[PDB]
């Protein structure tokens, strides 16, 4: 859980 | 709130 | 979100959209596993409402989104409508969500976890951008 | 209301500091964040306030309430998940 | 109600009390017939909540009250959680209420009815008496 | 929170007059009342605002929202039943 | 409807 | 509102 396949870009 |  | 920015599509896989039968987005939520989404008690979700997963643009008709039905609503027995305290409600899905690159679960903290003031975290949603 | 999913990062505050803006409405199962130039607003309710712990995004709060005009100068108020996680575990474990 | 007064017991027969499974009063409602009560959409009533009828004193254990179960919640499809507009929800009772001297129905206006500004009406409830 | 059922009488206002206190939040399916020394408050929501028409009490509004501190000086806001009664009829007629 | 068996006293 |  908590680790997207498409990482966030902040 | 604000709603009752 | 006021002063937020657009997210990368599919980068917040657990973010779901609670919509009424009209198709109107009224509240957000988070998938905690293939059969359960967590939201706010004050959203007043009923079983005729729908949970949309894998969605980024509410205006797009070409996204492969998942429209999941709600089996039962579980309102935290400690919820206080007068103070809006313990504002949490669980949704058991009749149809199980299918996890993919764009649909998955957020982790839950242990009752013991501490998150220090000053820590920079993140919040997402389709709420108004300006009042 | 945006068609595309929005995001924003914001600092967490202590309840005692938050009580300066909100007073006695800030209960223990609540956690504030914001007053940083960004603000959750209407329609965001129920959504996540995630913090990254050990590489993974962990659900820390759920958008509940805050300023009526979504003032980026005042902190929003989220349900504190640590104070609620035991109820979630119990509920999942029995259904 | 702030600055209200105590009502005569049983004089507002349609007034019902929505309580969660904990026994906590969180919202009021009105019986419109033996099988239907009307309340606010924002109350977030679920089927595990209970409708209490014929009640005057929430502290009394000697009142002949009716604890009715909810079969289905009907949230007005036009309800807007962002503006709190069209804030009305119907409750279909699984158990039918039994009308008596203390339990009966309020009348509904016709869509055509007009109630002039200045008219003195009445509102009842167990909401806070002072904030 | 009172153990015994409370009551209060209060005047109905026009939406245009009510817009002076509440502005654009006052929609058409809303009807104000109060600002008369009494005020509905938290926990009253969902309850009745009845007016006597031809000898019988008729449901005119449903307690929705108003002042956050239940100020007896500002009008409360109720859902306007006339604008909703057609939906009630339709719903009862089909179940 | 609308006419209580126990009349209100205002 | 007041709640989001």
């Amino acid at each position: 859980c908590g680790v997207p396949a498409i990482q966030p870009v902040l | 709130p604000g709603a009752y | 979100i006021v002063n937020g920015e657009e997210a990368v599509p599919g980068s917040w896989p657990w973010q779901v959209s609670l919509q009424d039968k009209t198709g109107f987005h009224f509240c957000g939520g988070s998938l905690i596993n293939e059969n359960w989404v967590v939201t706010a008690a004050h959203c007043g979700v009923t079983t005729s409402d729908v949970v949309v997963a894998g969605e980024f643009d509410q205006g797009s008709s070409s996204e492969k989104i998942q429209k999941l039905k709600i089996a039962k609503v579980f309102k935290n027995s400690k919820y206080n409508s007068l103070t809006i305290n313990n504002d949490i409600t669980l949704l058991k899905l009749s149809t199980a969500a299918s996890f993919s690159q764009t649909v998955s679960a957020v982790c839950l903290p242990s009752a013991s976890d501490d998150f220090a003031a000053g820590t920079t975290c993140v919040t997402t949603g389709w709420g108004l951008t300006r009042y | 209301t945006p068609d595309r999913l929005q995001q924003a990062s914001l600092p967490l505050l202590s309840n005692t500091n938050c009580k300066k803006y909100w007073g006695t409405k800030i209960k223990d199962a609540m956690i504030c964040a914001g007053a940083s130039g960004v603000s959750s607003c209407m329609g965001d309710s129920g959504g996540p306030l995630v913090c990254k712990k050990n590489g993974a995004w962990t659900l820390v709060g759920i958008v509940s309430w805050g300023s009526s005009t979504c003032s980026t100068s005042t902190p929003g108020v989220y349900a504190r998940v640590t104070a609620l996680v035991n109820w979630v575990q119990q509920t999942l474990a029995a259904n």
